[PDB]
């Protein structure tokens, strides 16, 4: 049955998941770090949204902290 | 099974035209569609 | 061996009784007088429009064909429509009345009939396929080729089997149309949160099989259906096993069926089954 399944497994594209799920975006999942820096002793960074993550977006209210 | 892998449409059509003799294309088409309509559920047909 | 036997020149001829017309008969013609490349001087077709189409619904074009631009995408009521054919010569318009002429051959009936739109009724078809597997798990093989299962619905109009599909909505693409037709007709959704995610994973991979003129009985000289076929193949079969089939909207019963060469379906769906078994290299 393993040899028969191995010989069975040896043997204009479009996406239509809009009509089942709705207005669901698979893209624009930009990485956002956590606001607590690791091993910083409770030092918190500036919390921002995922749309304000890249620098191609403007984000005028983004005030990051400076930590070394 | 392995012996039934050579089974075709045309030998079944020659079998239906052997035993029934419908003398029409549409009657042979309707009897072949009835004989394929009987065997569509695999649980309902038991062959002995 | 046979003699003077011609395998070609088998042109499609519709039946002379129109479907659901109340006994209205069209002009009976031969197969040699079917295409418009032949002359046929004695061809006198009738002109019939349906009274459901004559009450002007929301899915139908209005009864005057003037100022309607064909062979290009048009804006009707702020909505995009395709309005073009797959014919190489293109759609021709008769200048005496404004009505278009079908390039695929005369059907013996004029006007719109049951078809709501003038010219090309654009249709999308959903062929969802899985491999025909055993209870042991091996894929079934006939005549040296693998054997496909496809979802088929049963139509409420003619009480006989067809593939899922339908006419295009105004302002919608074919991926929304085939998905909404498979949700309403085949799946029966509307009329799950994991089975819908497996259905979206099934619907994420869709290839265009063909784009062909339908051999429907409802086609007239001024209205004809051309369709595009989208195939959704489940090679693993895990997404197709989670779909619970229930008949809805324009479908009575929906079930899995085995594709074969002697299929008796509505219009020219056997050509679409031959195209999807040519594309996926299966039995036909
Ligand atoms: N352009 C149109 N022409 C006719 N009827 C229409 C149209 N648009 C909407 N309708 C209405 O909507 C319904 C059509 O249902 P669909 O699912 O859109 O189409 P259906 O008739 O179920 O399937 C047609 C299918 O058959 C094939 O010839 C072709 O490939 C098409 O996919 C009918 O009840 C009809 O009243
Ligand atoms: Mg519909
Ligand atoms: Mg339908
Ligand atoms: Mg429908």
């Amino acid at each position: 049955i393993s040899f028969r399944f191995s010989l069975d497994q040896q043997a204009n594209r479009l996406n239509s998941a809009v009509a089942v799920h709705g207005h669901t975006a698979e893209a624009a999942e930009w990485y956002v770090p956590p606001e607590e820096y690791p091993k910083s002793g409770g030092v918190k960074r500036y919390l921002i949204d995922a749309s304000m993550v890249p620098l191609s977006i403007m984000c005028p209210s983004y005030d990051p902290v400076e930590y070394t | 099974l392995t012996r039934f892998k050579s089974y075709t449409i045309d030998d079944l059509r020659q079998k239906v035209a052997q035993t029934f003799n419908p003398k029409s294309s549409q009657q042979l088409t309707n009897l072949l569609d009835s004989a394929l309509e009987c065997v569509q559920d695999p649980n309902l047909v038991v062959v002995y | 061996v046979h003699g003077h036997t011609a395998e070609a020149a088998e042109w499609y001829v519709p039946p002379e009784e129109y479907p659901k017309s109340g006994g209205v008969k069209r002009y009976l013609i031969d197969a040699s007088m079917v295409p418009l490349s032949i002359m046929c001087p004695s061809y006198d077709p009738v002109e019939y429009t349906h009274p459901s189409v004559a009450a002007q619904p929301v899915w139908a074009d209005p009864a005057d064909p003037r100022k309607i631009k064909f062979n290009v995408k048009d804006e009707v009521n702020g909505k995009v429509v395709d309005r073009t054919s797959c014919h190489p010569s293109g759609i021709s318009i008769d200048s005496n009345t404004g009505r278009p002429i079908n390039p695929w051959g005369r059907t013996g009936m004029t006007g719109r009939g049951l078809l709501g739109k003038w010219g090309v009724n654009q249709a999308a078809d959903t062929v969802v396929t899985r491999w025909k597997r055993s209870p042991d798990g091996s894929i079934l093989e006939r005549d040296g080729k693998k054997v496909l299962e496809f979802v088929a619905i049963q139509r409420q109009d003619n009480k006989m089997w067809a593939i899922p599909g339908g006419f295009v909505d105004n302002g919608e693409d074919v991926a929304l149309t085939s998905g909404r037709e498979f949700m309403e007709e085949a799946l029966g959704m509307g009329t799950s949160a994991e089975s819908k995610d497996s259905l979206a994973a099934l619907f994420s991979s869709g290839t265009i099989v063909a784009r062909i003129y339908c051999e429907d009985p409802r086609n007239t000289d001024n209205a004809w259906v051309e369709t595009t076929c989208v195939n959704f193949h489940d090679e693993s079969g895990r997404h197709a096993a989670r779909l619970k089939l229930q008949g809805g909207d324009d479908a009575e019963h929906a079930r899995w069926m085995m594709v074969h060469g002697g299929l008796n379906l509505f219009a020219s769906h056997r050509t679409l089954l031959q195209h999807v078994t040519s594309a996926l290299n299966a039995y036909f």
